[PDB]
């Protein structure tokens, strides 16, 4: 009842939702071909959330496909779970953006804006009642940094009552495969921090090393990157689509997370990640699922939880467990740590439970972490911003299309300003 | 009919034992029920009418 | 012609309703279709089933409740679950959003567009009950739903009935463990407006019924469904004198009479004697003299207070099975001589009773053992005093700092109900204060 | 008491006809009859048979027959008991406290949000067809 | 016993007809072949009222069905009861109206007219007794709406002290079905207020209101419309066919019903209605009946008697009741809202009670109200024919076909008349 | 026995008409041999070899379209004698067609429509396709929409003809025969349905996503247009509209009688089944300018009447509440003289499929009618080009020669003049 609309821009969101929608179409019992095939009856009570309808019962996802540059929706379209997807949800242009933040802000996404607004408006008016707004993409591109902020602008601008979820790729410290990412991520950042509900932040080393000591894989892909936090995408969503001892929707995980709007920014993880040589060799228990969920290893964002607090935390329980373990759990992991946490806030622990493992698990969970250990994530690029614009490094490529230098210097107005209240709630 | 839960999904699923259509091309619950549905005053549509009058009960 | 109406508000209320209905449904013979079994035909003259269920034409037996809440996805749960046909399909009244533990969407928002029409069926439900003389309401007080949409039920409720008596029973906030981060700002709202539109609030405790199943019952890990049984126990004892015959009749309006001395002062607690499983009381020679006595215990009571250090002011017993009163006035004497326990110097007394005829019940699967006698004890005290003085040190921490006040103040909420609902707690404190004091 | 607010010459039908059914339910069960649904008939207070009731000849039949202001107490209970208290409580809003039992058929399709591709139609998901919507060209001017 | 005779007109008094006719096979235990398969004594006793008994045991029908397409003669013939009809009773000419009220009484059913009333005479001549007549069309067409009231004007030439019924679908106030329907609206009551003694207004978005909110069903087609029209049609004939403990015929209702000769327009209804689903979980007692029997979301007609006021109402009774409680419910819906019912008149309620309750219900009310807010149909009505007039809209295709300008003024007229004298009683 | 005689008349008459009856074959059982392996009658005639002739005549006056109907699969479908064809063409000439070369064929015309009406005993309409800007569908049916007023009287008489598009125009002729054909047959019709090609190119080109269609893939949908106005006459329906039925409720006035079509779910079948098509989707379909048949956007004008025909999955409770959708949106209008405005018909048959079609299997189709003072552009653009080449005289020679005078140019201007007052005069308020 309480649906929700995907939004994917760029490459990156391209991959990622692609993957999601593989996963939750397996989830569901989706067949490629849009046809329900699977086993349970629970499974169709709540399908409408990510779905709709068709004639004749097919199933065609409620996601909205965009980007400048039609190089990577050809690309999924004639993938596995390809033909599900609607053939008018695909819009695009003629020329890319190639990784420059103003052209698909001001010059070339801003007559491709209208078209995602144009269905948008038609997906979500259909619809008995929305809550919320997906969208997945990348802070270092030029058609996902730039579009999708822009996209979250003039969206936010119609519906200021739904919630923005965001699912921005961060950028990872020891690893650049875009130079011009210091500009294209702070002007990415400053727009998120004024129009999104609640961010994600993924960092690709850190599945790295997820698939590096966690999940002992010799040959880690961008499908093996891809699934890992599209497990954890799909696992905040769950108390929506099945029934629970204890449920938590979109807004539940916003009113319990954020104590201020500009502190906004979380740090997910996804606990039962070991080696297939290396299962039966732990038993599968709510302790060691919540020891697994606060260890350093197991967090998709490369910051370190160490050096900083919590102001609040979630972690949506899913599966056939009981209820005073987990409040042990969650209580104890609170006494222990206590020099780790906040003191103004009583508890910082928000637990949900369904009912409903995953297909092929007995129980799983998923964290949602608000830490002030995640302003080291943007001092690294204010660092890199001051670096590149003292010599103006890249920056005629941006002066062309429609700017100037005092919207870089107000960017920067923003990131130290959330830096600094990040540090003064820290102590 | 009824599978997920949107708008009237009580009633139907209630009553997919009453306006089951068979089997056919097209097969809609238009051309079938056309001329009426089925049990729309009366769950128990073939229960003799009472001959019990008033006076011939008094 | 004793007829009473619960009313469950949230996925609190309508999960302690799901296994409290059940044990209604098992009181009597009503199967889970809500359908006599014809096998076993009752006298014409019994109505023992009138108190809660309401006789339709042929032979359908339809409850007098009300499961309301502002999500579908825990009461599409009863209708799809192994109760389906027993409820009536407009008693399942549902919104289509949730507060999200946000008092002021609830109580202005998203709680007034289907207040008018849970009003309605209660009223629809209520001609056609004759003798109506209580209301029985389960909500949450931490959650958004069972915070804000039933206190403006219960807001509107007075405004309709009137006079009418009001027992509520709400899940308190526990001391150590918890669910949310934001629930004291929802607990402290809801006390400015239940505590003068209610009659008399029993409060349970979710932690304190997890030591009780820990130590007294040997089952370990417990889920929410081994806790909501406990709570249908309760209530169905204090409800036992209106539909079965007994040396001591009690009615509703008694309750109230010598349980509230002030009208400030409805806050009592609430114990169950002989929950035990069938290992441990199969080698129990219990008595009546200590199921008395272990209901004085504090390591038994459903909230995290001792009354050890607080006056005992009106004690409430009531007595199911085979119970004789002698036994029962010989265990209240050696209540009496007791030193560590202690009482209000104004109160001689200070003690009611009550004896049905009727064991109580067991359900299928479950765990308590069926026993032929138990205690229902609603002690009225002091020491309740000290819960509050928790959950005022939860609030002024993050009121300090205005955290989550922004999810408030947006939603037809302004601030200034904050500073006046600490401000009623502390004249409510204060009240509890006044009373224990010797003269 | 107004929040529902229809045209205010509704809210007022009343019609609550189980309920004076199910409180005369109550003296079924009770020896003492006192609150029945038919009220009494007393002429005096009866504003249709005035004419015999204010003629000649009728003041010495009154006072000496203890009738000068088919039972008394059940007046007291007709205007004093509890069923009339609850039945005159439930009667302050005449029809339902909400919008489906206040309605008539005039409210049948009020809200009625209108949903419509583009807007007026001219697909453009396609770059082709938002550089031009018509290999031909478009006429006029919206 | 008195019978009945039915007449049927256009395609929506054809398509209601089959239902009602429909149904009343089934309260009366006659198979679509036409032989007798019922349970009781007590409907083979009084089955002549709307049956005429045929050779082998089989009863044959007392209606007649009339239109100007053929194509409407197939759908009822090949319908689920299509084969009981008796094969002279169908006539029907070769060209169609065309929703113009115009060749619907003068220039096309004309000549058709001849063959309606020489079967009308030649059936009606059977009687013992006869008490009336019972008609169903639409207003906002060209067949019901045009012969359907050139045929009630003959017959009232012919049998005068006849009951004259009407069941006619009256347009609907928000989407219509036709651009000329006001036309043929306001020309088709000018002729129905000195020809008919009864007449009730059956309006589509009333029923779809009713399929919506109380039957609870998504998907309802014109046949479970054609249900609830006919539960009351069959609910006012009760008495004539079934004992009870107080009858009532229609002229009896009609008699205690109409205080003018000139408000003979009614609103009907129907009690036990509710959704399959929530079917047995309802009680069925008198006062339930009598609940959701003054709600004016339980009308067939799409205006609103608590905005008037109520010159009358009749109730209708089928089963098993106390003769107590049904003077209690209709004094207690009188006496307690005194603002909504006539003071120039002591009692408005009519009272009837049958024994002989509908198959599988235990009991059943119908529904008959005369009040003064039917004044907004024609209010209506009239505001858009006096708006499509003044322009002279769509008029040669009615000037052209031998008929005067003036014609449609006094039929004008006539319905201002009709809706100012409606105000006097306010 | 609902039977209507179809004349198709010119070259777009005969490419119409072949798409038309294969379609009519299509859902009834028809095989183009003629044998079989609801009501039927109204398109067909049984003999006595099981053979199911249509009553239908081709009228051509060259042989070189006709003839190849006459030696396809539908050789022995069609009557020999009901498929007529001239010697040599008129020529783009209306003076041609109308008195030189059609003075001679209306006799065997008219005597092959005598003998399908004696055969015909519920005869109820006409049917005439043409083009406005031809030789033959300008001259020789503005002949026969003269002459059969005279010989049959009140005979419903509804033509479907093909407005000269805006801007494109395959001759350059055209606004002579257009504009001549006009004045000689207003006083002579009773509903004119009207199409454009260019419409129908542009939804061609957007709605289905093919490129590059040929004149049967527009006359594939032109021809499924016209089996939805007929689809009551055939099929049985909980609302049935006869051919009758039109004149009495589209036209107000007995000078304008243009309504313009409109089929609502026009899609491909890679497309269909990844939509919602529910009522209140497709009754929208007919209402965004892009979906009309004729290239001219009711934005400007005024709604009069309309007429909305459904098939399939109906379920008349939905049409209903999603006709009331229309009245809340501030951008349709309508004339304040037809408070009401529509008309509903509802048929059970669902459309069917053709092999080759760019078509989809749906169970919902809307074939709405409406005529709007929008279509005052369509004449004045007319105007303006047949004045802007009636100034010096352009063509006219050709015209004088063949039978006709000067005064026949003149009078049908002012005409049109008078019929574009009329149009001014009906879209005032008050
Ligand atoms: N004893 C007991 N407590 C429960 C049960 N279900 C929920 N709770 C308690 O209820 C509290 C919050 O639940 P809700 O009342 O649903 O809170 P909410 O904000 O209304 O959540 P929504 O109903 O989704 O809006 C939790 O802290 C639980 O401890 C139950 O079945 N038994
Ligand atoms: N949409 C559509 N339009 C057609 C089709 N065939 C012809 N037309 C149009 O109709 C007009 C035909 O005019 P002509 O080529 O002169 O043929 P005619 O109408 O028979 O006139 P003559 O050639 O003189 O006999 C052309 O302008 C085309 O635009 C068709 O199959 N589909
Ligand atoms: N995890 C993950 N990251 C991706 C994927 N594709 C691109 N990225 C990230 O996207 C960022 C660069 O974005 P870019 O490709 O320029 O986005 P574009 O503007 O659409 O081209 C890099 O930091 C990559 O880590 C993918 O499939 N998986
Ligand atoms: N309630 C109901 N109305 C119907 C039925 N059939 C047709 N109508 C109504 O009749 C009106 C049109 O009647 P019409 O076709 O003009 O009858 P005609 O005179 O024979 O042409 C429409 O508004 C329909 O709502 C039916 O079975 N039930
Ligand atoms: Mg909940
Ligand atoms: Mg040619």
């Amino acid at each position: 009842m309480r649906e929700i609309v995907h939004l994917q821009a760029g490459q990156c969101g391209n991959q990622i939702g692609a993957k999601f929608w593989e996963v939750i179409s397996d989830e569901h019992g989706i067949d490629p071909t849009g046809t329900y095939h699977g086993d349970s009856d629970l499974q169709l009570e709540r399908i409408n959330v990510y779905y709709n309808e068709a004639t004749g019962g097919k199933y065609v996802p409620r996601a909205v496909l965009v980007d400048l540059e039609p190089g990577t929706m050809d690309s999924v379209r004639s993938g596995p779970f390809g033909q599900i997807f609607r053939p008018d949800n695909f819009v695009f242009g003629q020329s890319g953006a190639g990784n420059n933040w103003a052209k698909g802000h001001y010059t070339e996404g801003a007559e491709l804006v209208d078209s995602v607004l144009d269905v948008v408006r038609k997906e979500a008016e259909s619809c008995d009642c929305l809550q919320g707004f997906q969208l997945t993409h990348s802070l270092g591109g030029g058609t996902g940094s730039g579009m999708g902020t822009l996209l979250i602008s003039k969206i936010r601008e119609e519906y200021p009552d739904r919630i923005m979820n965001t699912f921005s790729v961060v950028p990872s410290p020891k690893v650049s495969d875009t130079v011009v990412e210091p500009y294209n991520a702070t002007l990415s950042v400053h727009q998120l921090v004024e129009n999104t509900d609640e961010t994600y932040c993924i960092d690709n080393e850190a599945l790295y090393d997820i698939c590096f000591r966690t999940l002992k894989l010799t040959t880690p892909t961008y499908g093996d990157l891809n699934h890992l936090v599209s497990a954890t995408m799909s696992g905040v969503t769950t108390c929506l689509r099945f029934p629970g001892q204890l449920n938590a929707d979109l807004r539940k995980l916003a009113v319990n997370m954020v104590p201020f709007p500009r502190l906004h920014f979380f740090m997910p993880g996804f606990a039962p990640l070991t080696s297939r040589g290396s299962q039966q060799y732990r038993a599968l228990t709510v302790p060691e699922l919540t020891q697994q969920m606060f260890d350093a290893k197991n967090m998709m964002a490369a910051c370190d939880p160490r050096h900083g607090r919590y102001l609040t935390v979630a972690a949506v329980f899913r599966g056939r467990m009981s209820m005073k373990e987990v409040d042990e759990q969650m209580l104890n992991v609170q006494n222990k740590n206590s020099s780790y946490f906040v003191e103004w806030i009583p508890n910082n622990v928000k637990t949900a439970v369904c009912d409903i493992p995953p297909r092929g698990l007995k129980m799983s969970a998923t964290f949602i972490g608000n830490s002030t250990a995640i302003q080291e994530l943007f001092k690294r690029i204010s660092e890199q911003f001051t670096a590149m614009f003292r010599r103006k490094a890249f920056l005629h490529w941006y002066t062309g299309e429609g700017m100037d230098e005092m919207e870089f210097t107000e960017a920067e107005s923003n990131m130290n300003d959330l830096v600094s209240e990040y540090q003064q709630y820290q102590d | 009919r009824g599978q997920c839960l949107l708008y009237n999904w009580e009633e139907e699923r209630a009553t997919n034992y009453l306006d089951q259509v068979p089997v056919m091309q097209d097969g809609s619950e238009s051309f079938f029920f056309r001329h009426g549905h089925r049990g729309l005053l009366t769950l128990q549509p073939q229960s003799p009418t009472s001959s019990c009058t008033t006076q011939k009960d008094s | 012609m004793r007829e009473c109406i619960s009313i469950h508000v949230g996925q609190a209320g309508v999960q302690i309703g799901n296994a409290c209905w059940e044990l209604y449904c098992l009181e009597h013979g009503i199967q889970p279709d809500g359908q006599m079994p014809s096998d076993k035909t009752i006298g014409g003259g019994d109505d023992s089933f009138n108190t809660f269920f309401s006789e339709t034409g042929a032979g359908k037996h339809v409850p007098r409740a009300v499961f309301v809440d502002l999500e579908p996805t825990v009461v599409d749960e009863v209708r799809t679950g192994t109760y389906r046909q027993l409820f009536h399909p407009e008693q399942l009244i549902t919104g289509k959003e949730d507060a999200a533990n946000n008092y002021a969407r609830g109580h202005y928002t998203i709680g007034k567009e289907i207040v008018d029409l849970v009003l309605d069926r209660i009223r629809k439900l209520a001609d056609l009950c004759t003798g109506l003389q209580g209301f029985l309401i389960f909500h949450s007080f931490g959650g958004g739903t069972g915070s804000g949409f039933a206190s403006l039920l219960m807001e509107r409720l007075s405004v309709d009935y009137g006079k009418k008596s009001k027992l509520e029973f709400a899940i308190y906030p526990a001391p150590q463990v918890s669910t949310a981060v934001v629930e004291p700002y929802n607990s402290i709202l809801t006390t400015h407006t239940t505590l003068e539109h209610s009659d008399c609030a029993f409060m349970v405790d979710n932690e304190a019924i997890y030591d009780i199943c820990r130590r007294n019952l040997d089952i370990e890990r417990p889920t929410y469904t081994n806790l909501n049984r406990l709570i249908g126990q309760i209530v169905s004892s204090i409800t036992a004198s209106l539909r079965f015959d007994g040396a001591l009749n009690v009615d509703l309006t008694e309750f109230q009479t010598n349980l509230v001395p002030y009208p400030r002062i409805h806050f009592p607690l609430a114990t169950y004697a002989p929950v035990i499983s069938a290992e441990k009381a199969y080698h129990e020679q219990l008595s009546v003299a200590e199921i008395t006595n272990a209901c004085f215990e504090p390591a038994n009571q459903m909230v995290k207070c001792d009354p050890r250090h607080g006056k005992y002011m009106a004690c409430c017993m009531l007595y199911r099975g085979d119970v004789v009163p002698k036994d029962v006035n010989a265990a209240i004497a050696t209540i009496k001589t007791k030193r560590t326990i202690q009482f209000v110097d104004w109160c001689p007394t200070g003690f009611k009773v009550g004896i049905n005829y009727q064991p109580p019940t067991v359900v299928p699967g479950g765990d308590l053992a069926k026993v032929q006698r138990a205690v229902c004890m609603l002690s009225n005290t002091t020491a309740i005093a000290e819960a509050w003085a928790r959950l005022d040190h939860k609030l002024d921490l993050m009121y300090a700092k205005r955290a989550f006040v922004h999810w408030y103040v947006g939603e037809g909420m302004e601030e200034g109900e904050f500073s006046e609902a600490r401000e009623d707690l502390a004249a409510l404190e204060k009240d509890y204060e006044e009373v224990g004091v010797d003269s | 008491h107004l929040c529902a607010c229809p045209l205010r010459r509704e809210k007022g039908f009343i019609l609550d006809g189980v309920a004076v059914s199910t409180m005369a339910r109550s003296y079924e069960h009770l020896r003492p009859k006192l609150w029945s649904a038919i009220p009494p008939y007393n002429a005096q207070q009866d504003c249709h048979s005035r004419r015999y009731f204010r003629s000649r000849v009728v003041p010495p039949i009154l006072r000496e027959t203890d009738q000068d202001h088919d039972g008394w107490i059940v007046d007291y209970f007709h205007i004093f008991g509890q069923g009339q208290r609850y039945l005159n409580r439930r009667n302050w809003a005449g029809a339902g406290h909400s919008l489906q039992q206040v309605t008539g058929h005039d409210h049948y399709n009020t809200n009625l949000k209108a949903i419509q591709n583009g807007r007026f139609g001219y697909r453009r998901n396609t770059p082709a067809l938002r550089h031009c919507p018509s290999v031909f060209g478009e006429i006029t001017r919206f």
